[PDB]
């Protein structure tokens, strides 16, 4: 179902993929 | 935070990067 809201597992594997080596903690 | 403005609300790609170190 397509939407806008990015949550749980899904955003980490979004963020640890756009942040790369930089890392986001 | 970030799971309020991602899940509950909208975050784009671009804000999303803004929670990169």
């Amino acid at each position: 179902f397509v939407n806008q809201h990015l949550c749980g597992s899904h955003l980490v594997e979004a963020l640890y993929l756009v942040c790369g080596e930089r890392g986001f903690f | 935070g970030i799971v309020e403005q991602c899940c509950a609300s909208v975050c784009s790609l671009y804000q999303l990067e803004n929670y990169c170190n």
